[PDB]
């Protein structure tokens, strides 16, 4: 069960890769200082795997 | 919907160096995940290395392995150390992400030898380390070391320096391999 960077970056574009972590409630209390992207309607600061994969391909 | 399962369960740890918490409580277990999508879900909702406080660490370890050289799964091991003195905020975050992808994707032949990775955020110099289970297993240490340089955006300037955890344990730090 292995994945190259191409596969891993493709899966970042899944809707399931943007939902909050399952432990979000516990995380709000554990480490609130490290949390970001709290509004799911605002995808502006969401990681873009497509752009990241393209960036790698230019360095090659 | 079915997510893409990972070979291992991974745990994210955050160290703050915050006086509010006792020494033994400073290493905070954030959460664990076992799918690719659950990794991105975590990645998309936690601050990147370039946004976190000085003196802090992010550690990603296989489930039940703590980010401490003294843990029984780490005692006999070591680490591949990347020192980033003159690095941009973008390259630092990209290097940490590239390390995370190698780990969760199981990019090495000696998969079972990986323990986790740690990123230390310091103003003077940042460090990314990839911890391994057996410091004396040259074949694994070198195959991991080689895969890291070919997968990471690492030039000739910044070197990979493999250090035994029995060595870090004392007093610069002694290195047994340089790549």
């Amino acid at each position: 069960v292995s994945y190259d960077i191409e596969h891993l970056l493709y899966y970042s574009m899944s809707p399931h890769s943007w939902t909050l972590p399952t432990d979000w409630q516990k995380m709000q209390e554990t480490a609130p200082s490290i949390l970001r992207n709290k509004d799911l309607q605002d995808e502006s600061q969401r990681f873009d795997g497509d752009k990241y994969l393209a960036s790698i391909k230019t360095a090659a | 919907h079915m997510k893409h399962p990972l070979m291992n369960v991974w745990t994210l740890w955050y160290l703050e160096n915050d006086r509010s918490k006792s020494w033994e409580d400073m290493q905070n277990e954030i959460t664990s995940f076992d799918t690719v999508e659950d990794f991105w879900s975590l990645y998309n909702h936690i601050k990147p290395p370039s946004e976190i406080k000085l003196g802090s660490d992010y550690s990603l370890f296989k489930k039940n392995i703590r980010p401490m050289w003294e843990d029984a799964a780490n005692k006999q091991g070591g680490r591949w150390v990347i020192t980033l003195n003159k690095s941009s905020k973008t390259d630092l975050d990209n290097l940490w992400l590239d390390v995370l992808l190698c780990l969760i994707g199981e990019a090495f032949d000696h998969s079972d030898q990986i323990c986790g990775a740690v990123i230390n955020i310091r103003g003077k110099s940042n460090k990314i380390s990839i911890w391994t289970a057996d410091g004396n297993n040259e074949e694994a240490a070198l195959e991991i070391g080689h895969k890291l340089r070919d997968a990471l955006r690492l030039g000739r300037n910044n070197s990979l320096q493999y250090q035994l955890h029995k060595d870090t344990m004392v007093k610069n730090v002694k290195s047994i391999y340089t790549l």
